[PDB]
């Protein structure tokens, strides 16, 4: 169990989980706010 | 001496403790990283099992479980393929109009405008056109509804689970023994008769019960939903008799030896079925039956436990002559000890087999409506060619590995190999001379033709209209093939393939399927170019293998290992002397060969075969038969092939093919990116990282894992990997865009 | 990069079509298609299976430069 | 019965069973060398027969009898 | 706190894990994947099972009792599945944000007790009140144990806590049961009970 | 000691102490050299015991209702072949008090309890009479031998109270199991070829041995 959690903290797995969460967030941001060449809220 | 099942129980415990320890397999890597080079070594030596230990049994069990994991991944891949055919595809629409519908099995999500890649493929479907050819396979097998593809995907998922479980089982639980792996006679017997024989027999059983009847109903125009289910042909044999009458007997001619009755669905007519464009399915089923019988017989050559049969050791030792000494004696001990030797042999043979598959599938289209899906055919050919070339380079690599690590004349001697080593110099010098002669007498002809066409002397060129170099031998061979049915092949109704027999042009749905292929001066020049490139690749790889141990420059090269950068700037310079660097250069040359091969294929098919046929029989090819005059010139290859056919990929923006336009340039980018590594050395990069480390240490942000530039071997590996990726992906995008647009 | 820039801007200016440069120089597929590929037409047709003109000496040198360069690899 | 195939099959079978039952062919206890010598091996697999014919060599002779049988039958049926 | 070696296990004939010795309530040695091997994860998941059990028992009653009496000629409660789509005295998002604030307060003090036992057992305004319980997950005090059945001898407390976790495990299966039932079937779970009692051999999962 | 197609390999371990030991192992599957999962000679003898027992019930109960309905009091609604019972729905499905699938789930729960506890007598013999189980634990202790557990449940009458008559009855069970295992295999191939029933096919050959479905080799449902 502790060894399994230590494996999940290795560089590639932490990178995938972190970049997957990051990719999903940016996808939803461009899904609710598509296009946008500017910062429109001024 | 008695072949039997042999395993050990619980040799390795199942635990996550070694998961959390990176580099556990190696004794130097397990201490953790002192510099960043560690991180790379962990991946470079991840699958080098015979360097983790010296016990052959551990190595064999690791290899067994790795094979099971590979089979699990392949079954998962097939599950994905069948599931995409069932869930996100227009296969049912392609089944009703195979000549107009574009096969598609991938639909993209609409997020950042990529939905443009969901192009109009017909049948009310927006997606990505597929060239793998799964539609043709599923039609040939008789699949009609999405439900059957669903069930096949579920079965493939279950089989992936089974393979993964078996991989865990035969390493952590009941793990086989060394002698079990070494029972070569039993293994070859079961692979010839049990695997190949019974496999061909099972597929012939499916083809005579599902493929033939369902495909008869599909050819007749019956709606696929109104077609009876396959199992209905196994219950009421009236349905099978109404299509193939011999099924009304019931295995009686098979046992009474009246096999002449089965000629209704087991035929030898050859050629192509003019309705689908593929080989006659009755002929393919008869073929699989014959292959099944042949392999079921061949799986009895090798003795096991009942006296009868051969021992490979005796057969080897008995083959020695006056030129080769006591040849073949000792090879049985070599091939039962070294994994790398078996891997070299099998990689060579499997790669050459993949190349043979690439040729045979284009010249004899096995699946219905495959010959007219020009995208699918071009993609299959090119893909199989690349697979074969890579596998042969790997054969070379593992032969060299065996030479460095498993070769020892004091323990497992062989006379043939020793004799080869005792004149490697003569062998390599002669191959060198052959390569020079072929380079002059193939490419030099192209330079001659360029210089004559530029000087306004088209009659002093080598052309079908000027100095002719006709491939008389290949022409006579294809003519002899054309006249074989009815003479040297009385049972054959038509020619073996359509490229042989004069006339007999098969077309499907307004597009041509196949016709007799012309052979002229252009074909001669290109075939000699192919021979020359193959020879130079062979020279590089074989010279690396034979000189892996010793040379006049470095007499102790074997001590330096199989994979080492150099041996110093001395002796004038010793860079790239390892066999690994010979594989590294053979990669480039295999690329240079296979690329010319596939470009030859593309231009030949688009010039002299593929095209549109009139109602009256007027065939206009995709390019106007420009192969004879344009391809005998390097400028012709630059202009009438690249510059002309790259239009589709440089114009694909704003359409569903724009992804190919992006991959074109991205592959250009990574190809040029490789040149930074291939043209430079790691000393400069380390000296740069030094100043960068100064900058980091100034702001208390330098990592403990000290950054280090890539190793020399890693520099070359990255360089050749990116070079190959860029080149192959560029050609991939270009081919796919061109053939999907003009197809 | 400097000379690709200079030649394309002028060869579109001399043709009176500065809009093609202003609209295609903003993406690299435009540089590959509307500059190298398009202007290579008369060059690569310096000599073809149907004859040649005075541009053949460049079509030859064009390939000559491709050979020397690749030989250096 | 009901065809000349029975005569040709029972001939190829019984003759091949005959060549394996006694001497004159490689058996489970008769190993071959240069295509003509038959050295005496000990098969290990027990058979009640006292002369040397085994059940493994039985199935071997029956199969080869059928191989030659099917070959001769379909050869004479496709000629005359 | 009282280990029991010969306790009735989940899999009779098998060996319990070394980290499940029978001192916990509802201990049947069931942990094939070793999710609670280390003591840190064991105590955290023990609190997770306890809170899961209590919430699911409230949920099991909130489904199976109103759905029962409304089938009878007693109540008018709508379906538990569609109870969210209903409109109450204010919009759902306001109810949820209020719930987040107030339940967040209760879970915040519950989290402080789990990570640091005893440091939250006092009222931050009127210090004389306090909570009497000494075990994590069993806060005691006047609010959460007014009747006093929670401060007793061992064995007895172990019997009651075994009853609690068992009912909660049954309730967790019960809540998920009603969920996947109303997805598979198209009616309330009391209709599934009556449909099965009407034809136990045919009105099963193999009815569609 | 009768030896049927023995070998130097088979006779090394086939000792004669196992019930029904005819010394038959040309493949050397009970070879004790490389023992792992399921290739354990004890597990293989247990497999023959259990397969033979279930096939004895199978060989009887598959041909039983067909013959019974041919000449018997039990109604003809329930008198069919074993493959037309609903086992294979495409071969003919009869409707019981459940939908066949619920019969399978119920029988999997019952066989689950029975076979799981039978396996616990193989992994740890004697442990099945220790944990509470609403009584019944005494007879679930076993006699140490997995394939022969005995006890008040599975051997209440005490047949073969001595080791001699016990051995003879074991020898009889082994050969009866082999006979019934080949029997249900014959039922499978006959129902595959004849397609009329295990007993209807026997009657077709009794009054007409000249029929001989071997030369026939035609198959219908
Ligand atoms: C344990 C708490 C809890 C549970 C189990 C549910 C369950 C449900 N809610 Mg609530 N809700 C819960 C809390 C709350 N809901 C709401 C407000 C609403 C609204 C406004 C709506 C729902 C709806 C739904 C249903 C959506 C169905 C679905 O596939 O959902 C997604 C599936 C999952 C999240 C998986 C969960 C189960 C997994 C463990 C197995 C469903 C039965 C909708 C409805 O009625 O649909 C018919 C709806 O419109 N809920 C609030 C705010 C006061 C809650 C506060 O705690
Ligand atoms: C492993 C053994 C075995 C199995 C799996 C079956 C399975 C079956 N039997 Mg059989 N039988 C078996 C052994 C035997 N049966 C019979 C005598 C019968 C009869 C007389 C009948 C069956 C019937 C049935 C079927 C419905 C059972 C039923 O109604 O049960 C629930 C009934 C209870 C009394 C409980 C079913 C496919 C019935 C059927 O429809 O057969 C076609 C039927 O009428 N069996 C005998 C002779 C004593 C058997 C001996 O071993
Ligand atoms: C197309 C070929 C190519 C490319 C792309 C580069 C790129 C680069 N060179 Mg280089 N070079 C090349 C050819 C090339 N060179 C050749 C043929 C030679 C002769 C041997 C040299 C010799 C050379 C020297 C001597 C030096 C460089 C340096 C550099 C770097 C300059 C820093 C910079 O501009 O920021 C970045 C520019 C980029 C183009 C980076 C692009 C890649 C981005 C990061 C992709 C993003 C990753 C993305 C997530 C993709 C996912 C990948 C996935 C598989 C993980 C840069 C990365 C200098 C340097 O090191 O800078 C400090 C340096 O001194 N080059
Ligand atoms: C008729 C018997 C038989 C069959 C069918 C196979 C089949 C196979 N063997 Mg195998 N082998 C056999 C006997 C057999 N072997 C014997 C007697 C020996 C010597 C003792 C070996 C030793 C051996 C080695 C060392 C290796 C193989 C490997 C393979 C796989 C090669 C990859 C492939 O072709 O993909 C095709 C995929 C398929 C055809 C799917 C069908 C796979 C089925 C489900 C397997 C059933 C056959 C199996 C032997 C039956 C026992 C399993 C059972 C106890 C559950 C393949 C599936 C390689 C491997 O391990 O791959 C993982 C390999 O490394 N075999
Ligand atoms: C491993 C391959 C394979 C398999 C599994 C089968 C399986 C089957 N075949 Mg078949 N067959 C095969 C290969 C195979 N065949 C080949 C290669 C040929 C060409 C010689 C035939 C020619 C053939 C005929 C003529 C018939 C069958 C029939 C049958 C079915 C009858 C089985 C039975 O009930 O007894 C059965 C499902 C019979 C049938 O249709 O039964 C319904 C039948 O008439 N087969
Ligand atoms: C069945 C085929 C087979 C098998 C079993 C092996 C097995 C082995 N090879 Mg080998 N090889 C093969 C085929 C095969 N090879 C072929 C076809 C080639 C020709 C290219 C080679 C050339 C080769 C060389 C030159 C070397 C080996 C080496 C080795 C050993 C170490 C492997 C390792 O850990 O590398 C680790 C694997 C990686 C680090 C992954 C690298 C990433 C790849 C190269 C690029 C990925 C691109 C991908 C395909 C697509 C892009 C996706 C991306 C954008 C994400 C190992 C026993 C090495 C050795 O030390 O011998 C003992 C050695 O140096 N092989
Ligand atoms: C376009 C670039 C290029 C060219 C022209 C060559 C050419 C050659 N390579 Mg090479 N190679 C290249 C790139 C190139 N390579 C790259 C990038 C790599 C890195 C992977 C390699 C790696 C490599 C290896 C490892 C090997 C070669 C070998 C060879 C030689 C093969 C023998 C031959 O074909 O003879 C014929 C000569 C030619 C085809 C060149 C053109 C000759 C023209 C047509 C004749 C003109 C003559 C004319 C009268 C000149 C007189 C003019 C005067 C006024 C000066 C050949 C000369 C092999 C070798 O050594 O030979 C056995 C070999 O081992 N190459
Ligand atoms: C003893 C009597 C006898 C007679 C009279 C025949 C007569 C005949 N046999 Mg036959 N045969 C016999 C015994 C006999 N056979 C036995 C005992 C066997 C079992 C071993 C066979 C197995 C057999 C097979 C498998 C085939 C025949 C075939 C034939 C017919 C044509 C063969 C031919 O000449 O084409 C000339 C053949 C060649 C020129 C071969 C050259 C091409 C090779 C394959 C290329 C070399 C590649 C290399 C193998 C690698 C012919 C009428 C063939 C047939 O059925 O015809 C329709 C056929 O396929 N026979
Ligand atoms: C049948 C399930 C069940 C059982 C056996 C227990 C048992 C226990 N609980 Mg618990 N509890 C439960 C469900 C249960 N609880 C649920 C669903 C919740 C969420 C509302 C809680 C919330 C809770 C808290 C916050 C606390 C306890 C505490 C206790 C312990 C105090 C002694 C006691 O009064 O017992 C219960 C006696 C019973 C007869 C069972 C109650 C049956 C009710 C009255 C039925 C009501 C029907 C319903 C309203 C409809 C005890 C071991 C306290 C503690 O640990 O003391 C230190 C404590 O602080 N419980
Ligand atoms: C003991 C005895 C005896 C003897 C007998 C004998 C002599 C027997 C035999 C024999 C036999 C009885 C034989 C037969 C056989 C058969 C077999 C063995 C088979 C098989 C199979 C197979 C394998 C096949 C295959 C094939 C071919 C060939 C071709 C292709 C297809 C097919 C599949 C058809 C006496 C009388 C003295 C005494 C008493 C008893
Ligand atoms: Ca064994």
């Amino acid at each position: 169990m502790r060894d399994l959690k230590t494996y999940l903290s290795v560089a590639p797995v932490a990178s995938t989980l972190w970049f997957a969460a990051l990719a999903g967030l940016l996808i939803e941001i461009n899904r609710f706010f598509p296009d946008a060449l500017t910062f429109p809220f001024f | 001496p008695e072949v039997k099942i042999l395993v050990d129980r619980d040799p390795i415990k199942t635990s996550f403790e070694q998961w959390a320890k990176p580099g556990h397999f190696s004794r130097t890597i397990a201490k953790g990283p002192d510099t960043t080079t560690w991180i790379w070594n962990l991946h470079a030596d991840a699958h080098d099992f015979d360097s983790h230990t010296s016990d052959l049994e551990e190595i064999s069990r690791k290899v067994f479980s790795a094979h099971f994991g590979q089979l699990s991944i392949i079954f998962l891949w097939l599950s994905g393929m069948y599931f995409h055919g069932a869930r996100f595809s227009n296969y049912e629409a392609w089944l009703n109009d195979p000549t107009h519908i574009r096969p598609s099995a991938q639909v993209v999500w609409p997020i950042v405008g990529q939905e443009i890649l969901n192009g109009d493929v017909g049948g009310g479907f927006r997606g990505i056109q597929i060239t793998s050819g799964f539609f043709q396979i599923w039609r040939a097998s008789g699949i009609t509804s999405e439900l059957q593809l669903y069930c096949t995907a579920i079965g493939a998922l279950v089989f992936a689970a089974l393979m993964l479980f078996a991989g865990w089982f035969h390493y952590h639980k009941a793990a086989p023994k060394l002698v079990w792996f070494q029972d070569v006679e039993s293994m070859l017997n079961h692979h010839l008769a049990g695997l190949l024989g019974l496999g061909s027999l099972s597929w012939a059983g499916h083809q005579v019960h599902v493929s033939l009847p369902i495909n008869q109903f599909l050819n007749a125009g019956v709606d696929p939903k109104e077609i009876p289910l396959p199992h209905e042909f196994i219950l009421n044999r009236d349905l099978l008799a109404q299509l193939y009458p011999s099924f009304a007997e019931g295995a009686t001619p098979f046992f009474t030896l009246n096999w002449s009755k089965y000629a209704d669905f087991l035929t030898f007519r050859g050629g192509l079925d003019p309705l689908t464009g593929g080989l006659w399915l009755t002929d393919i089923a008869h073929h699989h039956l014959a292959i099944a019988i042949l392999f079921l017989i061949a799986g009895h050559m090798y003795r096991t436990n009942w006296g009868i049969g051969h021992g490979i050791k005796d057969i080897l030792e008995a083959h020695k002559g006056p030129f080769t000494g006591q040849g073949h004696k000792g090879l049985y001990e070599i091939l039962t000890t070294s994994w790398h030797a078996q891997l070299s042999i099998n990689l060579a043979m499997l790669g050459s087999l993949t190349i043979i598959v690439a040729h045979h599938m284009y010249a004899m289209p096995p699946y219905p409506y495959l010959a007219t899906d020009y995208g699918t055919q071009l993609s299959l050919f090119t893909h199989h060619m690349w697979i074969g070339g890579f596998l042969i380079v790997g054969a070379a690599a593992h032969a060299a590995i065996f030479m460095v690590r498993d070769y020892d004349p004091t323990t497992r001697y062989n006379d043939l190999l020793d004799r080869v080593l005792r004149h490697r110099d003569a062998i390599i010098s002669h191959l060198n001379w052959v390569c020079i002669f072929l380079g002059f007498h193939s490419f030099g002809l192209y330079i001659h033709n360029d210089t004559m066409s530029a000087l306004g002397r088209p009659q002093d060129m080598f052309s079908d209209t000027a100095i002719q170099l006709q491939p008389v031998f290949a022409q006579w061979i294809q003519n002899t093939h054309a006249l074989a049915p009815g003479t040297t092949a009385p049972g054959a109704t038509t020619s073996t393939s359509l490229t042989w027999g004069g006339g007999d042009l098969v077309s499907v749905g307004g597009k041509v399927a196949l016709l007799p292929i012309p052979l002229g001066t252009a074909d001669f020049l290109v075939h000699h170019i192919h021979a020359f490139t193959i020879h130079v690749t062979v020279l590089i790889l074989l010279k690396g293998v034979l000189f892996a141990r010793s040379s006049r420059l470095i007499p102790d090269k074997a001590n330096l290992g199989f994979r080492f950068p150099c041996d110093g700037p001395g002796r004038g310079g010793t860079c790239q002397v390892s066999a690994w660097d010979h594989v590294f250069l053979g990669l480039f040359w295999m690329y240079n060969a296979i690329s010319v091969v596939i470009f030859h294929f593309s231009w030949k098919m688009q010039s002299d075969v593929w095209g549109s046929i009139n109602d009256q029989g007027v065939v206009t090819h995709i390019t106007g038969g420009n192969f004879a005059q344009s391809s005998i010139t390097i400028n012709g290859w630059l202009r009438d092939f690249l510059w002309a056919q790259a239009s589709q990929v440089i114009q694909s923006y704003g359409s569903s093919l724009s992804a190919y336009g992006l991959f074109f340039l991205g592959a250009h980018f990574v190809w040029a990116f490789s040149l930074m590594f291939l043209f430079s050395g790691r000393g400069y990069w380390q000296e740069l990282i030094e100043s960068i480390v100064w900058a980091h240490n100034k702001l208390k942000v330098a990592p403990a894992t000290q950054p280090r530039a890539l190793s020399i071997v890693q520099g070359r590996a990255v360089g050749v990997t990116h070079y190959l990726l860029g080149g192959i992906a560029t050609t991939w995008a270009f081919f796919l865009a061109r053939i999907i647009a003009v197809g | 990069w400097v000379t690709f820039y200079w030649h394309w801007k002028h060869i579109t200016l001399w043709q009176g079509n500065v809009s093609q440069f202003n609209e295609s120089s903003t993406y690299l597929m435009g540089w590959l298609r509307d500059y190298l590929w398009l202007n290579s037409s008369q060059l690569i047709n310096g000599y073809n299976p149907f004859g040649m003109n005075s541009l053949s000496v460049w079509a030859w040198m064009f390939l000559f430069g491709h050979l020397v360069w690749a030989t250096g690899f | 019965i009901g065809s000349p195939t029975n005569l040709i099959m029972v001939t190829s079978t019984s003759l091949m069973l005959f060549a394996g039952r006694f001497g004159l062919a490689p058996s489970a206890n008769r190993k071959a060398t240069a295509g003509l010598k038959l050295e005496a091996r000990d098969s290990g697999l027990q058979t009640g027969d006292p002369a040397g014919f085994t059940l493994a060599d039985t199935l071997a002779c029956g199969v080869v009898g059928h191989i030659i049988g099917v070959g001769v039958v379909l050869g004479l049926k496709n000629i005359g | 706190t009282v280990a029991e070696p010969d306790r009735p296990l989940w899999f009779p004939g098998s060996t319990p894990p070394p980290w499940l010795d029978g001192s916990l309530p509802g201990d049947f040695g069931f942990d094939p994947l070793g999710l609670g091997s280390d003591p840190e994860s064991l105590r955290w998941n023990v609190q997770a099972e306890l809170v899961h059990s209590r919430w699911a028992m409230l949920g099991a009653a909130g489904i199976f009792i109103p759905e029962f009496l409304t089938k009878l000629g007693i109540l008018n409660t709508p379906s538990w599945y569609t109870a969210g789509e209903q409109e109450y005295f204010t919009d759902t998002t306001t109810l949820f944000i209020v719930e987040l604030v107030f339940i967040g307060w209760a879970e915040g003090r519950r989290w402080a007790d789990i990570l640091n036992p005893g440091c939250v057992n006092t009222d931050p305004i009127f210090p004389n009140n306090k909570l009497t319980g000494t075990d994590v997950g069993y806060p005691g005090g006047l609010w959460f144990d007014p009747l006093g059945w929670g401060s007793a001898s061992p064995q007895k407390l172990k019997e009651l806590r075994t009853k609690e976790i068992k009912n909660g495990r049954l309730a967790m299966l019960a809540v998920m049961g009603a969920w996947f039932q109303h997805i598979y079937t198209g009616t309330g779970p009391i209709d599934n009970l009556f449909a099965h009692l009407a034809d136990p051999g045919h009105a099963t999962i193999f009815a569609a | 000691r009768p030896l049927w197609f023995a070998s130097k390999q088979s006779l090394s371990y086939l000792d004669g102490s196992l019930p029904g030991d005819y010394g038959f192992d040309p493949l050397g599957l009970s070879d004790p050299e490389g023992t792992g999962g399921f290739i354990e000679p004890r597990w293989l003898a247990y497999g023959e015991v259990i397969n033979g027992r279930f096939a004895m019930l199978g060989a009887v109960g598959a041909i039983a209702p067909e013959y019974l309905g041919k000449v018997g009091l039990i109604p003809q609604e329930t008198a069919l072949a074993w493959f037309q019972t609903g086992v294979i729905p495409p071969a003919g499905t009869y409707n019981y008090w459940a939908d066949n699938y619920t019969l399978f789930v119920l029988e999997m729960a019952l066989m689950g309890f029975a076979e799981h506890r039978r396996f616990q007598d193989w992994a740890k013999p004697g442990s099945m009479g220790k944990q509470y189980f609403l009584g019944l634990e005494k007879g679930f202790g076993g006699s140490g031998n997995p394939a022969y557990p005995g006890g008040p449940f599975f051997n209440p009458l005490g047949f073969g109270k001595d080791e001699k008559s016990l051995k003879e009855l074991k020898l009889k069970e082994v050969k009866n199991g082999r006979l019934a295992m080949l029997a249900i295999l014959g039922y499978f191939i006959q129902g595959l070829v004849t397609g009329v029933g295990p007993y209807q096919n026997l009657l077709d050959h009794v009054a007409d041995p000249v029929n001989n479905n071997v030369l026939t080799s035609l198959k219908f449902h």
